């Protein structure tokens, strides 16, 4: 859902539901990480400094910047997902006549040649 | 009535200028300055006029920190314009 | 509806008998006789004027373009005519819903009159001295609107009748007594040459003039009243003409007394020292309906 | 211009607040005109005759612009009534109402402007104000983009990345490839408007981040294809690798972040049942990566710009995310498949 | 307050007397249940109407700030 | 529309020329039950049509109040009502002194009352009239109110997108 | 005589045509204060006291006299007649027909439009407003109020400072 | 708005709303119908309940409905000329 | 003092007219906060009615009676 | 309705006036006091006519606005004049 009609709007993470656990030491975590040394190895391409790897140490707050605002990030990304999730089930279970099932045929289908 | 209080006024006014022509027979961009501002401030007077006619049912309180904070930026507009405003 | 031609026909005249005024008691400031050959004391020669300059004098324009020249007077007689629509006086003729709203929009449309003037002439020379004449005019106008604003926000909405019933034991010279000071000196920069100076010709005269008698009467309603009497309109009517009359006096003592203050530093009494000053007075007339209750 | 300076730019920051956070449809008009009376000052700065014929331009044709959206404000009166910026209600306020947009956003009839008032400033900080402006009218249009009819909406899409695929062809001005790469990335932004109202937003985060890091990479100064060449061999040669990975990633090229965008948009149109529309979005797509391929090739040939003056000194300039914008610039394709969710 | 609304009750009572007489032959218009298409609040009505007869007391009626006796 | 018959309510409204009922406020004190419950009526239902009835003991009441000051005490009634018509409209100004040949012989009777200050809101109700609280203009409440169930969410299993 | 404000908004449009002519920035000036004085008479018969007058004293009195600054500060040319000028005439000719057409069209009632809403005649139900307030009457009549709107004060304020700030930074 | 205001309030902009004064609105009793009828979510976005009373808030503000009315009564009005017309105001 | 004492006589030296544009305006705003008097000037404004009292349906009220003087509710009588 | 029929086709001839461009350039800023000026007859009526109390403030604060972008827009107009003879839209360099 695009507009909010449960959920309060504007808000620094999410505060109305919380429980939902964060990842913790997560391959999506591993790879905004990466960036953040990615980000303090051509910064020295800018400014010329020798070594991209063994240079400058204020790498440490390139990596950390990426980390700490790719955790809220992420944790939008959980939140999200899962109210999307809960309002497509809650459709399902209140309307019941919008939803059909069907198992078990036997149908014929058309054969190919060559 | 408004109308015809106006146009008798006007109608006379264009009367004596045919008496004289009828009867008888035989640079610098510094001015520019000054009249933006005059401008600028009657906004800002346009915005405190209604002061006498307006607090008679709102409240003061609230009224009181707003109608003070219009007229103290009119200052800081005229502070702006003691930093070097030129010759004039 | 015949008392209209009761406020043009009088006024005219006034404008007319101006003359006698504007230099006899000039005249005795400056020790000179003024009118005496012409009538009894003079009283021939204000009319005199009327019949040189309407009949007989003819026309020579620089260039006359089509519609201007021909059109400046209108906007100068016209709008120094109909701001005596909406002055209170005993009784109104015509009473607006909002009254000095009225009378400071005709005045600051009254600028007009000196600018169609400027455009008349085909001549770089005469513009830039026109141009000069608009800047002494347009400057005083915001602070004209600030100094008016106080006295209404002490007393009284914007209808001119409220501002002489609220004027009943005591003047308004007295809880205003900076800002009585500034209508003595802020009333003079509309073209009447005493701080500064810059066939229809002569009907600028009679419309400059007007404005003149135009302000002498608003500083007394803004701060003089001395007393109302409804059931009396006889009491009233005399009062008022004569504390009109002394601040005409006053406006040619300026005229006589005092040099010119320059161009460049009329923008230094204004500006770089009025406006500070008369917004610090507006700050102040802010909160004096605060701190003691003053709300009509 | 001192400490002044930075409140003039407070202001155009203030502006677009006002317009993000309102109920009130003359309170954005106030938003807008915020920007108005700030982006000028910034547009002159140094007064060149460039300068002045630039920041007329501006006003003249954007101006006029908003004053077409304050009739549509007046019909919200005359029509439905009520003060609130929720839906445009009335078909005949919706026509003025787009076209007043389209003057800012839409730029398929009212690109004409564009490439004199970009090539216009004389300063690179300059440049990036008017990317950040194109934040605020969209803010607009993701509050009231039902009932406009989406026939007048489409059209302003489909024209302007034409337009905008043809403009850059004969330009080698730096600053004008750059003015037209912005009207083909806003046929983008006038596609998801109709077609689910997320990931229109995302497009701007993509965008503006992009366009920021380029012109930050042009304050080492350069205002032609020519003058941009001599980089490689001259002057700092590590420094055009990241100018090779932006400007690759402008185009729609599947291994950068500028791919990503460009996934949503076909996406949530094909399950509108829309084919014949989104092919046409793909093969214009073509012509926006070719200006982008020739300015690739003054960072990967030869070309001969060497020139007797060389420079020894290091260079210092402002670059206030030049460095950790590019990173997200160039990869983040892995990093933000799900994150279309985490915007709006 | 109250000799508002007996003169809009006695406006009203003249403009369905001319609405009866004008209307009889071809027009199918009956005149019912008003202009509202809700019908159950009623608003003023006869601010617009207040009787198209008679120039001169609808002139003086509706006009205010024009003269303002 | 349904209107009202044409014999309407009320025979010969009003008393006479205006300004001499703003002249005395002694209206607000004596005959204020009919009054009262005619305001009542008509904020509670906005219809003239319903609360009319109420009206018609209002302007019935009017012809009352009048009556008594013509039997006793005419004199200084007919003396304060040239005072407040010869000036323009200022009320009570420039006419206190009149005023006090007033109400001095209406306190011979048990008439007189001053108001002193303010009304401050009088709340009285007796007769009610069918009571009336739910009319209004609307019928229906529209399709109530929108479905909505509340149960928070775990987790939800595999993203939407095609990298997962 | 049966019209009050129908009368002035034809000579509102009047007005108007030396805008989309080009008669010089003199006589179009002009066409401001005609269009602007007659404009007030609009707003003024259906009510607001304050808010008719601030026309005059603002859009007329303000607005325009810093216009009259600028004609002469640039494109003076010695001011020359809006008659003699090719498309000029061509252009005001067929300003006024555009209106003019439609007036002949307001006789028996019913008139062609454009736009789909009808015009009819509407003469006593022009103004559409019953007497409702007395005592402090008209939503006009107390048009503006530092309370409630306290959030717009702010912005006009800082808009205001902007304004002085940047004009002196140009020159 | 894409972004919500918390806390602090800044609006007064919808109609029928804390008046200035005491005064009410001209529409107020139309006013309140389509405020009453759009609280709800599934209202607005709809848009089929909701169109009866929205019709007659159109009614209010316009008066077209009124206007096409009047016309024909006028009209006819018009019409009877050296005929049977009514008079008695 | 350095700034106090020095940078006052000065004032009223040099530009003696800006002394009166910051201690007029500056007392404006000390004085409406500090002063006790402000008080009462806004019970008056929100006491004097500017349209018609509203009846309410008398369903077990206090401080609440007839039209007729009596003692109801608050009714403002400050200062004769 | 009525009255709102010929305003609005005084706005388009204002609309037009902006559109249209011969040797001078002071129309434009003239016409854009025009569009403001019949934008504000049109704020005023439906306020005025459809009473609102707390919205008849706000055509009052689109008066002040109008004058903002007819002062700094009007600003640049002396700019061109400085740099060249006389405004022209003619005089224009940029491609």
């Amino acid at each position: 859902x695009x507009x909010x009609x449960x959920x309060x709007x504007x808000x620094x993470x999410x505060x109305x539901x919380x429980x939902x656990x964060x990842x913790x030491x997560x391959p999506r975590l591993a790879f905004v990480g990466f960036l953040g040394y990615c980000s303090g190895l051509i910064d020295n391409a800018i400014r010329r400094r020798p070594v991209l790897l063994a240079g400058l140490h204020r790498q440490l707050l390139y990596i950390t910047s990426f980390v700490f605002v790719g955790y809220y990030l992420l944790k939008r990304q959980d939140y999200m997902y899962a109210v999307r999730d809960h309002d497509m089930f809650s459709y399902i279970k209140s309307h019941x006549x919008x939803x059909x099932x069907x198992x078990x045929x036997x149908x014929x289908x058309x054969x190919x040649x060559x | 009535n408004l109308m015809l209080a106006l146009l008798t006024n006007f109608t006379l006014a264009t009367l004596l200028v045919i008496i004289a022509f009828w009867l008888p027979q035989l640079f610098s961009m510094k001015f520019f300055l000054v009249a933006i501002t005059f401008l600028l401030f009657d906004l800002e007077i346009a915005l405190l006029l209604p002061l006498p006619w307006a607090s008679q049912t709102a409240n003061l309180n609230t009224m009181l920190t707003m109608a003070l904070f219009l007229i103290i930026l009119l200052a800081v507009s005229l502070a702006y314009e003691w930093t070097q405003k030129g010759l004039e | 509806m015949i008392n209209i031609l009761m406020l043009i026909i009088p006024i005219l005249l006034a404008v007319a008998f101006l003359t006698l005024v504007e230099r006899k008691v000039l005249g005795y400031m400056q020790l000179r006789k003024g009118p005496n050959v012409v009538g009894p004391y003079g009283l021939l020669q204000p009319i005199a004027d009327a019949i040189k300059l309407f009949i007989k004098e003819p026309l020579r324009p620089a260039t006359s373009s089509a519609s201007m020249f021909i059109l400046a007077p209108i906007m100068a007689l016209g709008l120094a005519l109909t701001m005596w629509i909406p002055l209170p006086m005993p009784y109104p003729l015509i009473n607006m819903n909002l009254g000095v709203l009225f009378m400071l929009a005709m005045s600051s449309l009254a600028v007009y009159s000196i600018l169609w003037s400027g455009w008349a002439s085909n001549s770089k020379y005469a513009l830039i001295g026109a141009l000069r004449a608009v800047a002494q005019t347009i400057s005083y106008e915001v602070t004209l609107a600030i100094i008016l604003l106080s006295v209404l926000l002490m007393s009284g909405s914007f209808t001119l009748s409220t501002l002489i019933t609220t004027q009943e034991q005591m003047w308004l010279i007295l809880p205003a007594w900076p800002l009585a000071m500034m209508w003595f000196i802020s009333t003079l920069a509309e073209t009447n040459r005493a701080p500064f100076d810059l066939g229809p010709f002569a009907l600028f005269f009679m419309a400059e003039y007007a404005n003149i008698i135009m302000m002498n009467i608003f500083t007394a309603i803004l701060f003089l009243g001395t007393s109302h009497n409804p059931h009396m309109p006889e009491l009233y009517t005399i009062n008022f003409t004569i504390k009109s009359l002394l601040l005409t006096m006053s406006f040619l003592w300026i005229r006589a007394s005092y040099p010119r203050f320059r161009y460049d530093q009329l923008m230094h009494l204004l500006w770089k020292n009025f406006l500070p000053l008369t917004l610090a007075l507006c700050m102040w007339h802010v909160s004096l309906p605060i701190l003691t209750s003053g709300i009509p | 211009n001192p400490i002044i300076f930075i409140i003039i730019l407070l202001t155009i920051m203030l502006g677009t607040i006002i317009v993000m956070i309102s109920s009130h449809w003359l309170l954005v008009w106030i938003g807008f005109e915020m920007n108005m009376l700030a982006i000028i000052p910034i547009m002159m700065k140094n007064h060149n005759p460039r300068a002045t014929e630039a920041s007329t331009k501006y006003f003249l044709t954007q101006s006029t612009a908003s004053m077409l959206l304050m009739m549509a404000v007046i019909i919200n009166l005359m029509f439905s009534g009520q003060w609130t910026v929720m839906k445009l209600f009335n078909p005949m306020a919706s026509m003025l109402m787009t076209m007043a947009l389209a003057m800012k956003l839409g730029m398929a009839p009212f690109h004409f402007w564009v490439p004199e008032v970009t090539q216009g400033i004389p300063l690179s900080s300059g440049l990036i104000l008017l990317t950040w402006q194109k934040l605020a009218p969209m803010s607009v249009l993701y509050q009231i983009f039902p009932s406009i009819n989406l026939n007048l909406i489409l059209t302003l899409s489909v024209l302007s990345i034409l337009i905008g695929g043809w403009g850059g062809l004969n330009q080698t001005q730096l600053r004008k490839i750059m003015a037209y790469s912005s009207i083909a990335h806003m046929g983008w932004m006038t596609a998801v408007l109709p077609y689910n109202p997320t990931m229109t937003l995302l497009n701007l985060i993509i965008y503006i981040i992009m366009t920021s890091t380029m012109f930050t990479m042009f304050m080492a100064n350069s205002t032609t294809t020519t003058l941009s060449l001599s980089h490689t061999w001259n002057k700092t040669p590590i420094m055009t690798v990241l100018i090779l990975a932006t400007l690759l990633s402008m185009g729609g090229l599947p291994p950068l972040s500028g791919f990503m965008p460009k996934w949503m948009i076909i996406q949530e149109m094909t399950k509108n049942n829309s084919i014949i529309l989104p092919t046409f979005m793909a093969i214009t797509a073509l012509l926006n990566l070719y200006f982008y391929m020739r300015l690739t090739y003054s960072t990967t040939l030869t070309m001969f710009p060497s020139t007797n003056n060389m420079k020894m000194k290091w260079q210092f300039p402002l670059m206030k995310k030049m460095t950790f914008l590019p990173t997200m610039v160039v990869l983040s394709t892995m990093m933000l498949p799900l994150t279309p969710m985490l915007s709006v | 307050l109250q000799a508002e609304k007996d003169r809009r009750v006695l406006q009203m009572l003249r403009e369905n007397l001319e609405e009866e007489a004008t209307v009889m032959k071809d027009x199918x218009x009956x005149x019912x249940x008003x202009x509202x298409x809700x019908x159950x609040x009623x608003x003023x009505x006869x601010x617009x109407x207040x009787x198209x007869x008679x120039x001169x007391x609808x002139x003086x009626x509706x006009x205010x700030x024009x003269x303002x006796x | 529309e349904l209107p009202s018959l044409e014999d309407l309510k009320v025979q010969e409204v009003k008393v006479s020329s205006s300004v001499l009922k703003a002249a005395a406020h002694h209206y607000g004190a004596q005959c204020d039950k009919p009054n009262k419950e005619f305001m009542l009526c008509r904020w509670e239902e906005k219809d003239p049509r319903r609360c009319l009835e109420e009206g018609k003991l209002v302007n019935q009441c009017a012809l009352e109040f009048f009556r008594q000051i013509k039997r006793h005490c005419a004199e200084p009634f007919t003396e304060y009502w040239t005072c407040i018509d010869y000036s323009g409209l200022q009320l009570f100004r420039r006419c206190r002194k009149q005023q006090a040949q007033f109400d001095e012989c209406v306190l011979d009777k048990x008439x007189x009352x001053x108001x002193x200050x303010x009304x401050x809101x009088x709340x009285x109700x007796x007769x009610x009239x069918x009571x009336x609280x739910x009319x209004x203009x609307x019928x229906x409440x529209x399709x109530x109110x929108x479905x909505x169930x509340x149960x928070x969410x775990x987790x939800x299993x595999x993203x939407x997108x095609x990298x997962x | 005589m049966l019209y009050i404000v129908f009368i002035l908004s034809v000579i509102f449009v009047m007005g108007f045509v030396g805008f989309s002519s080009k008669p010089s920035p003199i006589y179009g000036g002009l066409g401001l204060i005609v269009s602007g004085g007659v404009g007030c008479g609009i707003v003024l018969n259906f009510g607001g006291s304050f808010l008719g007058l601030m026309v005059f004293l603002i859009y007329l009195g303000g607005m325009m006299v810093v216009f009259g600054y600028t004609t002469a500060m640039a494109t003076e040319q010695y001011p020359e007649i809006w008659l003699s000028n090719k498309a000029v005439l061509g252009a005001f000719v067929t300003g006024l027909l555009m209106e003019f057409f439609m007036v002949y069209y307001v006789l028996k009632d019913k008139e062609v439009e454009v736009v789909f809403e009808f015009n009819g005649l509407g003469d006593w139900v022009i103004y559409d407003t019953g007497d409702s307030g007395f005592f402090s009457e008209e939503a006009m009549g107390i048009a503006a109020l530092y309370s409630y709107g306290t959030w717009l004060v702010i912005v006009t304020g800082w808009s205001l400072l902007i304004g002085v700030v940047v004009i002196m930074e140009i020159t | 708005q894409k972004r919500l205001g918390v806390d602090l309030d800044r609006w007064m902009t919808i109609q029928s709303a804390e008046q200035p004064h005491k005064i009410p609105s001209r529409c107020h009793a139309f006013e309140k119908e389509w405020i009453e009828c759009a609280h709800g979510i599934g209202s607005i976005r709809a848009e089929k309940e909701c169109k009866i009373e929205f019709e007659d808030f159109r009614e209010c503000l316009l008066r077209q409905k009124t206007m096409k009315r009047l016309h024909a009564i006028r009209r006819q009005r018009e019409k009877l000329i050296k005929e049977g017309k009514y008079t008695p105001p | 003092a350095e700034r106090v004492a020095a940078f006052l006589k000065n004032v009223w030296a040099k530009e003696p007219v800006l002394v009166a544009s910051f201690a007029i305006a500056g007392l404006a705003v000390i004085l409406p906060t500090l002063s006790p008097y402000t008080k009462y000037s806004l019970m008056i404004n929100x006491x004097x009615x500017x349209x018609x009292x509203x009846x309410x349906x008398x369903x077990x009220x206090x401080x609440x009676x007839x039209x007729x003087x009596x003692x109801x509710x608050x009714x403002x009588x400050x200062x004769x | 309705s009525m009255v709102y029929m010929n305003i609005m086709m005084a706005f388009t001839v204002s609309l037009v006036g902006l559109l249209m461009y011969r040797s001078h350039l002071m129309s434009s800023l003239l016409c854009l006091e025009g569009m403001m000026l019949s934008l504000f007859v049109m704020a005023a009526l439906t306020i005025l006519n459809s009473h609102f109390t707390l919205a008849s403030m706000m055509p009052i604060i689109l008066l002040v606005f109008a004058a903002c972008e007819a002062a700094l827009g009007l600003s640049l107009l002396v700019m061109v004049s400085n740099t060249y003879g006389t405004d022209y839209v003619q005089n224009l360099n940029l491609l």
